[PDB]
């Protein structure tokens, strides 16, 4: 899911997938 | 950003991953 165009809610999620536990920052600007 | 580097051109694991905590 990870090698692909990801935009908005698509990218969200997938970091989301990804890091787990730890969380993460969105920053989009 | 992860805009640029995800959304316009193609993801990947390792560019994600910086954007972890």
């Amino acid at each position: 899911f990870v090698n692909q165009h990801l935009c908005g809610s698509h990218l969200v999620e997938a970091l989301y997938l990804v890091c787990g536990e730890r969380g993460f920052f969105y920053t989009p600007k | 950003g992860i805009v640029e580097q995800c959304c316009t051109s193609i993801c990947s694991l390792y560019q994600l991953e910086n954007y972890c905590n």
